[PDB]
């Protein structure tokens, strides 16, 4: 099912791309088209520096696809991303939550409380 | 009124801040925000179906009032 | 017979000097009692000259011979004896007030001026703006288009008419248009609700900071509203 997507080469983590050989790489492979840069930060970004990856459920099967339904819980009302807020600019309610006092509470999320109003907030999250 | 029709964005906006951004009023069940293949970027505008017909109708009273990069956003019944 | 020597003549002003200029510092009583003054209703510049008040006529005499061929702002100034609104402001400058005459949707839409109901314009924008077309607000916690609410809940002949934005049979809120010229396509799918009585000059003033897509080159604010009455 894959035959016209292109995806990229390969996807470095930041513990090897933090050390140096990829760059080296690239110049060795445009010369032939060392570097002996260090043996101690690589030991170090290989067991100080070492990040560990986003592994998978037992249940989390790999489907057909699996790369265009990047879904995440359900950023409810009340609860957005930090871009997002960047765009809509304001500094540390989100604006629209000043009409949610007009036109009243959504039909679609009854349960609602959203700060100020009556939710009687700190950081990201406006509403629960 | 179950989908609305959005006008006036930018492309670094997509179906997700979409998604997050409306359901921030009332949850969006079908997205629709086109995807331009040619030249691989988005005019910015979107449809979209609810639940039922009463969230779109509040959405249409409440949901204009998302403002996408600085700029106005057009909501209105579809 | 006359006892009008209260309102004094300032002539030769300069174009930085009106009505707060002249108070704290005027020919006779200026800055005192009330000041008049020539202000546009989009433009809003004062001229060069006007008319101060003072709260006696002993005090207006005694400022005449001393204002007299004064020196003000670096020039000699010369000083001898003489329904709704929202206030515009375009940018960060005042342009001035429209009037407008206006049962439920006239009723919503005076409500909103005077927030009578704990909501309703002062502060908010015209969003839309297209010349020769319409000026669209009322977006006032939105600054979208057909965002905002009605105090009842959520839900075209010629320039100078109100009517109600909707998106929609049945979906009038709080946003509102004024018409730039007659618009007669509207007709039958908006509800006009009322007219400019004054101040056709600041709807023109709003209009020209439209654009064909619609967005304002320069924000334009409800900074007051409220009703005569």
């Amino acid at each position: 099912g894959k035959r016209g997507i292109e995806k990229p080469p390969f996807e470095l983590p930041d513990f090897i791309k933090r050390t140096g050989i990829q760059e080296m790489r690239e110049a060795l492979q445009e010369k032939e088209e060392k570097i002996d840069i260090d043996y101690q930060k690589l030991h170090d970004a290989f067991f100080k520096w070492q990040t560990k990856p986003k592994l998978t459920i037992h249940g989390d099967l790999y489907y057909e696809g699996k790369e265009f339904e990047t879904r995440l819980k359900e950023k409810k009302p009340g609860d957005l991303s930090d871009e997002l807020r960047i765009s809509l600019g304001m500094p540390v309610p989100p604006p629209w939550l000043i009409a949610m006092q007009r036109y009243g509470p959504p039909p679609s999320y009854p349960n609602l409380k959203i700060p100020g109003l009556n939710s009687p907030l700190y950081g990201d999250v406006f509403g629960t | 009124d179950a989908t609305v029709y959005v006008g006036g964005l930018d492309e670094k906006v997509s179906e997700p801040l979409l998604w997050e951004l409306f359901l921030q009023a009332g949850p969006v069940v079908n997205t629709h925000m086109p995807k331009d293949r040619v030249t691989g970027q988005h005019q910015g505008y979107g449809f979209v179906e609810f639940l039922s017909e009463e969230d779109a109708d509040y959405a249409i009273k409440i949901m204009n009032m998302i403002k996408l990069y600085g700029k106005p956003i057009r909501v209105n019944k579809a | 017979m006359a006892t009008t020597k209260r309102v004094l003549y300032v002539g030769g002003l300069a174009e930085e000097v009106d009505d707060k200029v002249l108070h704290a510092a005027f020919i006779p009583f200026g800055d005192i009692t009330d000041i008049q003054i020539p202000l546009d209703y989009e433009t809003e510049k004062h001229r060069g000259f006007a008319f101060v008040e003072f709260e006696l006529a002993e005090d207006a005499a005694a400022a005449i011979d001393n204002m007299n061929e004064s020196e003000l702002f670096g020039r000699t100034i010369r000083v001898n004896l003489a329904q709704v609104y929202m206030d515009i402001k375009i940018g960060n400058k005042p342009a001035g007030r429209i009037q407008m005459l206006l049962p439920m949707t006239a009723e919503n839409f005076r409500c909103l001026c005077t927030h009578e109901k704990g909501f309703g314009f002062k502060g908010s924008s015209f969003h839309r703006i297209i010349p020769q077309f319409m000026c669209q607000g009322g977006d006032f916690t939105n600054h979208n288009g057909t965002g905002g609410k009605s105090i009842y809940g959520k839900k075209h002949t010629g320039p100078g008419l109100l009517s109600m934005a909707n998106s929609g049979p049945n979906t009038n809120g709080s946003q509102f248009f004024l018409t730039c010229d007659k618009t007669d396509w509207l007709d039958g799918k908006h509800v006009v609700f009322g007219e400019v009585t004054e101040g056709l000059d600041v709807l023109r003033q709003i209009e020209a900071q439209g654009s064909k897509d619609g967005k304002p080159k320069q924000k334009v604010i409800i900074a007051d509203c409220g009703e005569y009455v």
